RNA sequence: GCCGGCUAAGAUCAAGUGUAGUAUCUGUUCUUAUCAGUUUAAUAUCUGAUUCCUCGAGGA
């Protein structure tokens, strides 16, 4: 029932027919060797980019993932590919790899080969040992004995394809095409080499691309080579609106009412504002304290009747009530044009309620103000609030 | 509660043609500074010291109480350019880095905006190491000589350590001291 | 400092700030291990070598 909490963690997902992210590597549909390598490497919890890319690579569809530096994109490209190679074994034909990994640098290709050897440890699968600027005879002797994956340079791959040392057959040769640092491969320098690498490939083969940054033109160039791609970045799915300004202040539980009274008294946050509370009795007490302080305020919660809540909503929409106290039920789905300010005095336990409270004000391209009071008790939601502020650009 | 050990000194009998620099100079005779937020307090006039000149009173603070006591015991009825003034406690009132191999004169012949952009990039690189007092770029030198003069030699040494071996525009630039 | 100990007794890596100079602050690791050489007043430091048990997993 907590499938929405994995998507709210901050992982923009785009595409049709996207599988659910896995919580751990033990229930991700991986083989025994990949799980043994993950247990030997010391991975207790998987990365969110890895949890978004591993079912998309296990399902057999094209995926394009973007994340920060050092997030584990090489392991996220090597582990489901090795799991699909171990689960669905094929005949190791001559001079034909089952996977093609493209790296723009020789040191990056050597690091990808070392990561693939560490992910395929305690097994007979040796992928590749080749780099640019070295002896081609040793690389040909290493590739002639058997090659599972092909992680090298595009120039070395073009030289191997021109000298008939390595190529992709038409019927069944490779099933996955990995592209590490796809922003550099889609540039003007590596355009015809990547075009000749993608042209001489099998028709029934998946294409994977991973990079730290991705421009619009590079993504538009890379989307033409894939067939129905699935995008995965951060953050978009269940994220806060960028048009509404978010503010977080560190105050106590008793000082929150004084901060709200100072924002209503000194600043212009009393009129046309929606105040989110934790419970209905606390919202009624805050509404009574606002009405006792010579300020017109209305309240809408589950403890009140439906007609009184409708009258309070009509008074907030018409302009009769300056402030409107509401619970978490009115945070999502409410579309009021008068709600310009969103005062979150009580922080919710879930980030989706805070995202719905921030998105309730300043919609349809308009600006908005959102001020939330962060306390010491909401320490678990501070990381989610920081991730939402980093995704929204606040 | 607290009776003695007061750091607030009230100077009375000051002419309205006085300024704040004179008050700071007079307070420096018995103290050092009281510029906690930005600076120290001054006299409170009618319109917040904007319309009126001064309401015959000025406030002075010091770091220690002994200095304030000595000033009150010595600066009593001090004569300033306009008149004599009294002092009370309360009164029931209130270093050059040289960079080479950075640019070429041939690149500035067909690009008049590349030299200014390179100079702005060099200024933005030199501003992160310290306060740059003077920055010059020799556009007619074949080796690409540039001089960055800062206020402190430690910032110039840090800029020479951070600029040596670094790449700028596809060429390896070198940095040395002066 | 408190009544031998509670790891505030030492060395050391990365980054920030700043001075004419000294410096100041944040985040680590600390070999828990052996032998040979360097070296130190002595440490330190550096330079090299070194299958079994338990419930596919962990420890040695």
């Amino acid at each position: 029932v907590n499938v929405f909490r994995l998507e709210m963690e901050g992982i923009t997902v785009k595409g049709k027919g996207c599988p659910k992210p896995i919580k751990s590597w033990v229930q991700c549909g991986i083989s025994m060797k990949i799980l043994n390598s993950l247990k030997k490497h010391g991975y207790e919890k998987p990365t969110p980019i890895q949890t978004q890319a591993i079912p998309a690579i296990m399902s057999g569809r094209d995926l394009i993932g973007i994340a920060k530096t050092g997030s584990g994109k090489t392991i996220a490209f090597l582990l489901p590919m090795f799991r699909h190679i171990m689960d669905q074994r094929s005949l190791e034909e001559g001079e034909g790899p089952i996977a093609v990994i493209m790296t723009p640098t020789r040191e990056l290709a050597l690091q990808i080969t070392k990561e693939c050897k560490k992910f395929s440890k305690t097994l007979g699968l040796r992928v590749v040992c080749v780099y640019g600027g070295t002896g081609i005879s040793e690389q040909i002797a290493e590739l002639k004995r058997g090659a599972e994956i092909i992680v090298c340079t595009p120039g070395r791959m073009i030289d191997m394809l021109a000298a008939n040392s390595g190529r992709v057959t038409n019927l069944r040769r490779v099933t996955y095409v990995v592209l590490d640092e796809a922003d550099r491969m889609f540039d003007m320098g590596f355009e015809p080499q990547v075009m000749r690498i993608v042209d001489n490939v099998r028709p029934d083969r998946q294409t994977v691309m991973f990079s730290a940054t991705f421009p619009r033109a590079m993504e538009a160039l890379a989307r033409r080579i894939l067939s129905k791609p699935i995008e995965v970045q951060v953050g978009g799915r269940s994220v806060v609106c960028s048009d509404v300004e978010q503010q977080v202040i560190v105050i106590e539980e008793e000082k929150k009412f004084l901060k709200l009274l100072e924002l209503l008294g000194h600043y212009q946050e009393s009129g046309s504002v929606i105040i989110f509370v934790d419970k209905q009795e606390h919202a009624d007490g805050l509404l009574k304290d606002l009405m006792r302080a010579s300020y017109p305020c209305m309240s809408l919660h589950g403890g009140i009747d439906q007609y009184d809540r409708d009258s309070i909503i009509n008074d907030f929409k018409n302009g009769t009530c300056k402030l409107l106290v509401a619970t978490s039920v009115a945070a999502r789905g409410l579309d009021v044009k008068h709600l310009i300010l969103v005062v979150n005095y009580s922080c919710p336990n879930h980030y989706e309620d805070y995202v719905h409270r921030a998105g309730r004000t300043g919609r349809a391209g308009n600006k908005g103000y959102a001020y939330t009071f962060i306390t010491e008790d909401q320490a678990r939601y501070a990381g989610d609030i920081i991730k939402a502020l980093e995704l929204s650009g606040t | 509660v607290e009776e003695d050990r007061n750091t607030n000194v009230y100077v009375s009998g000051l002419p309205p043609d006085i300024t704040v620099d004179e008050f700071i100079q007079l307070m420096s005779k018995f103290g050092i500074i009281m510029r906690d937020p930005q600076t120290e307090e001054f006299k409170v006039k009618l319109y917040k010291d904007n319309q009126g000149n001064l309401k015959g009173d000025g406030l002075c603070c010091y770091l220690k109480r002994e200095s304030v006591e000595l000033a009150l015991k010595l600066l009593d009825e001090d004569e300033i350019r306009g008149y004599k003034l009294h002092v009370e406690v309360a009164k029931f009132q209130l270093r050059v880095v040289i960079i080479k191999n950075m640019f070429h004169p041939m690149d500035f012949e067909d690009d008049p905006l590349v030299l200014n952009e390179i100079r702005e990039d060099l200024r933005v690189e030199c501003s992160k190491f310290g306060q740059i007092r003077k920055l010059l770029l020799f556009d007619r030198h074949p080796d690409g000589v540039a001089s960055v003069s800062f206020r402190d030699p430690e910032e110039a040494d840090y800029c020479i350590q951070t600029l040596d071996g670094r790449w700028f525009g596809g060429r390896q630039i070198t940095a040395q001291a002066w």
